[PDB]
C-alpha cells in the first residue's frame, strides 16, 4: 500500500540503535522480575537472575541455575515468555527492520529514475503460533500419557515453544538424554529447530512462489536451501564417523541409535541448544566439528544464530572466486556484489576478534584448559547454549563476561550489518595510498 | 490551517517556510530523501513519498488536508498526473506550480484550482513595480 | 632506467612463479639431504623432506636435534639453506612489487632505481646486518668456545636470526642465555631488522630527512606497529608468567623483563625460544599464538599474514564500528580492495588452519592447545613448539609440511591472485544476499 | 517611459506583455533569432545581439534608458557579465533576475539595484495567498 | 524452443515476458545491468554482455539457440553489428527490430530472416482495428 | 466509415496509408507542411493545422468523425492537450499512441478509450508469431 | 605561517612546491583525486573536497590559515563562488587567478584583495626581462 | 632595442603593450585581423601575417631583431613550427611560448633559448610574493 | 632484417603483419598493454613501452635495428618528441606516420626520412586506380 | 573521365586533386560549406548538400557519372546511408572508404564495388616498402 517513511532527521544508521534499545529495553525489566521469589523457589542473586534474564532475552539456553527445579510455575511461565520475545521478537524485530530498509531503497530508486508492515507482522505471528502449535500435540501424544494430562501439555507446549525459538531451554535435568533413542521427540524437535532456524523469508519466498519453481526463487532463498541440508548431512555424517566408536557417549547405542543420535547433534549445534549426548565426554575433532557448526548459525531472519548461513556461504564461494582468481563472485547465475561479500568478511574477522578477547578474559577469571574456554565461548557468542562443563563451575567475574557475550553474540551481526550499509556521509576526503598486505 | 506541500524544490521550500512562520501544520512531501531532511526542520512533518503512486497517496489522508500545493516542476507528467489523483482522491483545493503554459492549459482544463507559473507572474509584477 | 616488460600472453600470474620456485628449490634441497654426507646416521625419505621444508620456509622446526644429526657440511648446507628461504623470498617479493609497480606506472600513463640495483641493495643490507651480527656474536662467543668454533656458531646464529629461520645449533634453543643481554639483544634486532620489510628500510634511508611525515603509508604503519606490538607482548608476557615457577618466577627483574622481551619479538615469526613453551600458561599461549599470526613484515624474512595486513584489518574494523564511509590511516584513505584483500588473506588463512588443526588432531593424538598452537607455528613459520613435534607420526609430518608450505607463499599469493584477476566478457545480474 | 529587456525567456516576455499593455516602449535584446521574432511582434523595437560584449552593449545606448532589466536565467556567466556590462556602461538602475541565492549575493557586490528571484519570491506569495492576507 | 532476446527495452521485454510465458525459456542479453535486472526475474537466464563483439558472441552460444532477437532501438549502429556479428555466429533465425527503412533494408542486405518495424506494423494493424 | 488522423508520423502514415486502401474517408493533420504533402497523395483530404489550439479544432469539426487517431508522440504534453480538447468537442472514440507507461496512466484517467504502446503492442504480438512459425 | 591552496592545476602545483620549500606548511584541495595525490607528495595535508559548498568550506577551517589562494582557472563559476564563500568565511587574505578582465573586475568588485592573472603578468614581466 | 612578437593573445598583448611603454620599436605579427586591430595603436608596426608560412617569413625579415617572441598557444603545431621557421631564418635569440610541459620539452630539444610557461612561472613567482 | 615499430594502432598492426609474415624479426612496442598483446602473436618480440621517455628508448637499444617506425597518429606532440629522440638515440632510418599536413611539416623539418600520410598516399593511389 | 567524389575529407580532397591533375572532371560534394569551398577552388563543379537524403542524390544525378568515391570518414552511418542510396540510384561502379573492418564488411554485403581502408593498405605498402 502506502510506501513511505519519515526521515529521522539532520545520516548514519539508526538501526544499530533501535536493536541496541530493544534488546536493553526488555532484558532489565526482565532482569528485576527474577529477583522476585515468586518465579523462584528459594531466590536469585542479582548476578544469577541478570544471567538468566540475558539466557532468556537471548535465548541462548545457558543456566547457572537448573531450570526444572530452581523455578516455580510462575517462573516457568516467566521463562516461557521470555523466550518468545527472544527469539520470536528478534525475528520480527529483523523483518520489521529488512522491511523499512527496502521501502528507503524502493522510494530512492523511483528518486533516481509488497504486503505492508502490519500484513508482514501477521504472517510472522502466525507462522510461530501454527509451528509451535504442531509440535505441541506431537510432542503431548507422547508426554501425556506418561505425565498425564495437565503435565503433558505443560511439558510438551514448553517444548514445542523452546525448540521453534532456538532457546534450548529443557524442564528435565539433562536436555533431552533420556530421548537418545526416541525417534518422536528427537524429530519433533529437529523439525522446530531447523524451520524456526530457516528464515521467516526463506518461508516466505516459498510460500508465495512454490509454484514458478526452484530456479525463480529469490538467491537468499536457493542458499537456505541447500546450504541447511548440506550443513545437516555433513554434521551428522561426521558427527557419526567421529562418535561411532566412542564408548563414553555413542558407543553403546543401536545401529539406528548411532544415527539418531548423531542428526539430532547437528542439528542442535546450528544453534538450539539441545544435546542428545553428553557433552563432556564428547571426543576433540567432534569439538572442532561442532564449534564450527555453532558459528555457521541459522538463517538471518529466524529465532537465532551466530553469523549466518548466507553469510558463511558468501565468504565461503568469495573465496572460491578468490582461489580461481575470477572477477565476481557468482552463485546461481547470480553476482554478489562487492559491499555483500565485504560484510560477510568484515562480519567474521570482527567476531572472531571478540572471541579472541572473550576467550582471554575467560582463561584469566576462571582456570580451565583452553578447549572447553573456547568451547564455552562460542556458544555464548553463537547463541547456541551448549556446554562443555565449564558453566558449571562459573565464577562471578566469568558470569559477568559471558553475559556481554551473550548479548554482543545475539545482536552484533545484525547490526554490524546494517552498520555497513549505511555509513556516514562526509565532505572531506583524504589521498588514497596502498598498503601491501600478504 | 493544516496544509499538504508535494515537492520540496526552490518553490515548495519558499512555501513551507512562510506556512510555518504563521502558525501553521504543514506536511511536506517529497521524493528525494535529501530534500526532505533540508525541509525537516521547517515543517511539522516531513515524509519521503511518491505522489505518483495512487495507494501512497490514499494512506497520506491529503484530503483531510485543507489545501494541497503540487509543486513539482522538472517532470511535466509526474505534476499532471499528481494532480488527477488528488482530485480524485477527494482533495477540494489543489494547487498545482507550471513551469511553462503548456502545461497550464492541460493542469486548469483537468480541474485544477489554482494555477502558478512562478516566472510568468514576477514577469508580471515585476513590470508593475517598474512602472509605479 | 628502462621502465618495460614482455606481456605473458595469451589470470594472475605472479603466484605461478612464487609457487615454481618454492617447489623447485625445495626439491633438490630434499634430494640433497638424503645423503649420507649431510647427515651423520642418514635421514629417511619424509624427515629429510621434512628438513628441507623447514629449512626453505624458515620455519624452524626440527624433527631432528640441529646440532647433533648434522654434519658440519650438513650444517653449511642449513646455512644456505636458510639465507635461500630468508633472503629469497624478500629478494622475490622485491622484484614482484617493481614488477607490479611497473605496470601500474605503464597503464597509468597509456590511460592519460632499476631492478639490478635493487637486487644489489637487498644483498648489501642481509650481508652488512648479518656482519654486524656475526661480530656482536663472536665478541662472546669466540673467547668461550675457540677461535673457529666461536666464529662458526656466531656466523651460524646471526644468519638465522636475520632471516628469521630460528635454528640454533644448542639442544635448547637460547635457553642457556635467558639472561645475558648481549646475544638477546644482538638476535633480536636481527629478526627486528630482517622482520621490519626491505621497502620500510630504503625508505627510511632515501627519505628520513624530510621526517616522518613524509614516509610512505606502509613505513609509518610498521614503524608504529612493530614498536607497539613488542612493547604489548613484552607487557603480556611480563604480567602472565613473572609468578609461574617454572619459567620466569626464579629469574632476577632484569631478567624476568629480558625474557619476556624476547619471547615477545620471537613470536613474530623469528622462532627462538629463552623460556621453555611446554610449562607456558594458556592466556600466554593464546597471546603468543595472536602475536605468531600478526606476523612481520611485508617484504621480509617474516611469516603468517603480515602486519600492514592486521594493522589495515584493525582500522577497517575501528571504522565500521565508527560507521565511516572511508577507512584512514594517517590521513591517507585505504580503498576498499585492500580492505578486501586483508579481509580475504584472514578468512583463508582460518579455513586453511581449521582444516590442518582437524586433521592434525585425526592423525596425532594430542589435547586442543598443543595442536592448534603447532598448527598456527607451522603456518605462520614461526617454528615455535610446544611438544607436539617430537611426537609426531607419518601422517601428522606430511600434514605439517603442507601447512608450512602452504603458510610460507600463502598471503602474498592470495594477495597477488586479488592483484590482477582474469576479466570476463559475461556478467551475470546483481542480487541481494543477506547477512548477519 | 522607456525600458530595456536583456534576454527574451519566460519572465522577460512575461515582462514585456505587462509594459506594452501599460503603454510603455521597450527594447527587448535577446541570442536566439526565435524568441526575438515573437517578441518583435509587440515589443516597439526588437534586436538581437549578445550584451556580454562591450562594444555591442555600448551600439545599443543602455544609459538612456531609466530602467533596465536582465532576465538571462540559464546562463548564470551570462546574467553577471550582462550586470557588469551594464553597470559599467552608466546605466542608473539595474534590475537582475537570479535563480539561486549564490547569484543572488554575487549580484548584490556587483551592485544590481534590485533582484527578483521568481521562484522564492513566488513561493512566499502563494504562502501568503494560502494564509488569506 | 530455446530463444535469444539482445536488448531489453520496451519492445525487448514484453517479447521476453510473452515467450517466457507461453512455457520457453529465453535468454535476456543488456549493457544496461539494471535493466538486466528487471529482466532477470521472469527470464530463465539473464546476462550483462555487449552484443557487437564478436568473442562475447561467442562466449554467449548464441548457435544453439533456435532462434535470436535483436531489440536495439536507439543505437542503429550497435544493431547493424549485432545483426552481423549473429549471422557471423551462425544463428539459424535472427530477428531484428527497424526504427527506419533505410535501416530496415540496410538489416535485409545483411541477412536478418525478419524485419519488425514497430510503429509502421502497428499503424497498420491498428488501422484494420479501426477498420473493423 | 469516417477517421480522422492527428499527426503523421512513422505511425500516421502506416495508419492513413492502410486505412485508405480499405475505401473509408479520413483527414490527415499535421503541424508540419511537408509531412501533409507527403500524405496528400494516401488521403483524400489533408490539412497543415495545429490541434492544440481549441478555435482550429471546431472548425475541423471532429464531432462528423467516427474515430479520431492521435498520433504526436514527440512532444508529451501535447498528446494530453489535444486528447482533451477531442474530448471536449464530442467525439465518441479516441485513440492515443503513448511512447512511455507514464503517458498511458494519465490517458486512461482522461478518458481516452484505448491507448496504445506500439513498442510493446509489437512486444506481445511479434513474440506469438515466435511459437508458431 | 599556513597556506592553503584551492585548486591544483598548472599553478597550484607551483604555488604548493614554492610555497613547501620555503620552510611553510601548506593545505593543498583539490575536487580531482589524481592531483590531490600528485601534490599528497609534498604537501603537509591534501585534501579532496569540493570548496563550492559552504559547509565544506567551514570544516576546512580556512579561517585559521592566514593567506588562501584560489587557483581555479578553468570553471569560472567556481572559482567566483569559491571567492565569495572564502570570504563569507571570515579569511583574512584571498589570492584569487583570473583568467580573464571582465572575471577579475568581479573578483575585485566581491572584495579578493588580490588577482593574479598569469598570462598578463607574465606577458609583462617577459617584456620587462627583454629590456635587460 | 629591435623587438618582434609573433601571435597576439592575450601573453603576446601584454607583451607589446609592456614593451612600447619600454619605448622600444616592435613589430606584431597576428592571424586574425581583429586583434591587429586592437594592437595597431600600441605597437610601432602591425602586419596581419601567418608565421607558419616560410615566404612570409622571409617577406618579414625576422633576423633583423635581435629577440622574437612566439606567443601561439591554442596550437601546439603551429607554435613548433613557427619555432623552426624562426630558427631557420636566422633568428639569433628565439623566445616561444609553452602551455604544456610536453611542448616545452619538444620546443627546448629543437633549439628554443627561452620557454615560458606562464602557469608554473607565474606559480613560484606569486608564491615568493606570499612569502613576503 | 630487424625492425621495430612504435605505436601498434591499425597502421602499425598491419606493418607487424606483413614484415613478420615477409620473414622477418620486427619489434612491436606500445604504451598501451592491451594492443601489446594483440600484436603479441605475430611479432616475434611484444614490449609494453614508453617511447617518450629517453631512458627507456636508449635501454630499447634501437640503434643497431635497420629501420624504425614511429606509428602514432592520435598525439601529434608524442609522435614528434618519440621521432626527435630516436634521432638523438643514433636511429640511422627513422619512418613517422603523420595525420595532418602541418605535422607531416614539422617532421619533415626536424628531419625524419620518410613521412607517410595514410588517407593522402590513399588519395592519390585510389585516383590513379579510378583513372586506370 | 567524370568522376564523383561524396565527402571532401582530406582523402576526399586529396583523390579531387590527382583526378584533376589528371585532366578529368569531378563533382565536389559535401555538407560543411568551408571544405567544399575549399575544394570549389579547384574543382569542376562544388555542391554542398547531404547525400543521406533520396531527393538531393537524385537531384544531381549520380547515375551519370560512370565512377562515384564516398569519403565519409567520421560518421560510419552516413557511409553505409550514401553507399545504399548510390546503389539505388543505379550507379555502375561504387568504391567507399572503410575505417574498420566491421564498416568494410557491412559495405561489401551492402554491395560497394571496392572497399579502401586507408590505414591497413598503407600499412601493408609501407611493410613492402621496408622490404625492399
Ligand atoms: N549573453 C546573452 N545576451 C542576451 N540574451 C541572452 C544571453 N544569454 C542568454 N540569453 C537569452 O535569455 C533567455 C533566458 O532563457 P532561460 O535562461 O531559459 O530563462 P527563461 O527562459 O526561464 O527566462 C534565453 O532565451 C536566451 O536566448
Ligand atoms: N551493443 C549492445 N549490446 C547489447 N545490448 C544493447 C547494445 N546497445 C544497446 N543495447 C540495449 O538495447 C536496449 C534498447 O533500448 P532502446 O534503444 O531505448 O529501445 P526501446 O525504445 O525499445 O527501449 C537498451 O536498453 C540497451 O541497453
Ligand atoms: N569546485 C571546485 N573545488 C575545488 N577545486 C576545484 C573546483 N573546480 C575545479 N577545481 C580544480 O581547480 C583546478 C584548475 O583547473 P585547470 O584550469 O586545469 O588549472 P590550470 O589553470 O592550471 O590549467 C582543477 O585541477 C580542478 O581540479
Ligand atoms: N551525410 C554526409 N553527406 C556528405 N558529406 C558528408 C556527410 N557526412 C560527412 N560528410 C563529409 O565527409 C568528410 C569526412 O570527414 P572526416 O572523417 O573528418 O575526414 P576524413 O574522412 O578525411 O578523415 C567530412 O569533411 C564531412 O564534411
Ligand atoms: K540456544
Ligand atoms: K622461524
Ligand atoms: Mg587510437
Ligand atoms: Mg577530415
Amino acid at each position: 500500500r502506502g510506501v513511505f517513511y519519515v526521515p529521522d532527521g539532520k545520516a548514519k544508521g539508526g538501526e544499530p540503535r533501535i536493536i541496541l534499545l530493544s534488546f536493553l529495553g526488555v532484558l532489565l525489566p526482565s532482569a528485576v522480575l527474577l529477583t522476585l521469589p515468586v518465579f523462584s523457589v528459594s531466590g536469585l542473586s542479582i548476578t544469577d537472575a541478570l544471567f538468566t534474564a540475558t539466557s532468556a532475552i537471548s535465548v541462548t539456553g545457558l543456566g547457572v541455575v537448573d531450570t526444572g527445579q530452581h523455578f516455580t510455575l510462575a517462573g516457568k511461565i516467566l521463562l516461557m515468555c521470555l523466550m518468545q520475545i527472544g527469539g520470536l521478537g528478534q525475528m520480527t524485530l529483523s523483518a520489521v527492520l529488512l522491511y523499512m530498509f527496502g521501502v528507503r531503497l524502493s522510494l530512492r530508486q523511483q528518486a533516481l529514475a509488497q504486503v505492508n508492515l502490519r500484513r508482514l507482522v501477521k504472517k510472522i505471528v502466525t507462522f510461530a503460533l501454527v509451528a509451535e502449535a504442531i509440535g505441541f500435540v506431537f510432542l503431548s501424544y507422547r508426554w501425556v500419557p506418561e505425565m498425564g494430562w495437565q503435565t503433558g501439555m505443560f511439558y510438551a507446549l514448553f517444548h514445542s515453544i523452546s525448540a521453534f525459538n532456538n532457546a534450548g531451554f529443557a524442564l528435565f535435568s539433562d536436555s533431552m538424554m533420556s530421548f537418545v533413542n526416541d525417534p518422536l521427540v528427537s524429530f519433533t524437535l529437529a523439525g522446530l529447530f531447523i524451520f524456526g532456524g530457516l528464515g521467516f523469508t526463506v518461508i516466505g519466498d516459498v510460500w508465495r512462489h512454490w509454484r514458478k519453481g526452484f530456479h525463480f526463487l529469490h538467491i537468499h532463498t536457493k542458499i537456505m536451501l541447500i546450504a541447511t541440508p548440506l550443513l545437516l548431512l555433513v554434521g551428522t555424517v561426521l558427527f557419526w564417523l567421529l562418535e561411532r566408536h566412542n564408548p563414553n557417549t555413542m558407543g553403546s547405542l543401536t545401529t539406528g541409535g548411532q544415527w539418531l543420535a548423531a542428526f539430532f547433534q547437528s542439528a542442535s549445534a546450528r544453534t538450539a541448544g539441545f544435546n542428545s549426548v553428553d557433552l563432556t565426554q564428547f571426543t576433540q575433532p567432534a569439538l572442532l566439528i561442532m564449534i564450527v557448526l555453532m558459528l555457521i548459525g541459522a538463517g538471518s531472519t529466524s529465532t537465532g544464530g551466530g553469523i549466518k548461513v548466507s553469510t558463511f556461504a558468501v565468504a565461503f564461494m568469495a573465496t572460491w572466486t578468490f582461489l580461481r582468481q575470477k572477477k565476481h563472485v557468482v552463485m546461481f547465475k547470480r553476482t554478489v556484489n562487492w559491499p555483500t561479500v565485504t560484510k560477510s568478511l568484515a562480519i567474521i574477522v570482527v567476531s572472531g576478534a571478540i572471541l579472541t578477547t572473550a576467550m582471554f578474559l575467560l582463561m584469566l577469571t576462571e582456570k580451565a584448559s583452553f578447549d572447553k574456554v573456547m568451547f564455552e565461548t562460542i556458544s555464548a557468542f553463537a547463541t547456541v547454549g551448549l556446554t562443555a562443563g565449564l558453566t558449571a563451575e562459573l565464577s562471578e567475574p566469568g558470569k559477568y563476561i559471558m553475559i556481554v557475550v551473550m548479548i554482543i553474540g545475539r545482536i552484533g551481526p545484525l547490526t554490524l550489518a546494517y552498520m555497513l550499509a549505511r555509513p556516514e556521509p562526509t565532505l572531506i576526503k583524504y589521498p588514497e595510498d596502498t598498503v601491501l598486505t600478504g | 490551517k493544516q496544509f499538504a506541500v508535494i515537492g520540496l524544490g526552490r518553490f515548495g521550500l519558499a512555501v513551507c517556510k512562510e506556512l510555518q512562520d504563521s502558525g501553521s501544520q504543514v506536511l511536506a512531501v517529497d521524493i528525494n530523501e535529501d530534500r526532505v531532511k533540508e525541509a525537516a526542520g521547517f515543517v511539522s512533518q516531513a515524509i519521503v513519498a511518491n505522489c505518483t503512486h495512487e495507494e501512497t497517496v490514499a494512506e497520506l489522508k491529503l484530503d483531510d488536508y485543507d489545501m494541497v500545493m503540487i509543486a513539482i516542476g522538472a517532470d511535466v507528467n509526474a505534476s499532471i498526473l499528481a494532480t488527477l489523483i488528488a482530485k480524485e482522491a477527494g482533495v477540494k483545493s489543489v494547487w498545482v506550480k507550471a513551469n511553462d503554459r503548456f502545461q497550464a492549459r492541460v493542469l486548469q482544463k483537468i480541474g485544477a484550482d489554482h494555477i502558478i507559473m512562478p516566472e510568468r507572474d514576477m514577469g508580471i509584477r515585476v513590470a508593475r513595480k517598474m512602472l509605479d
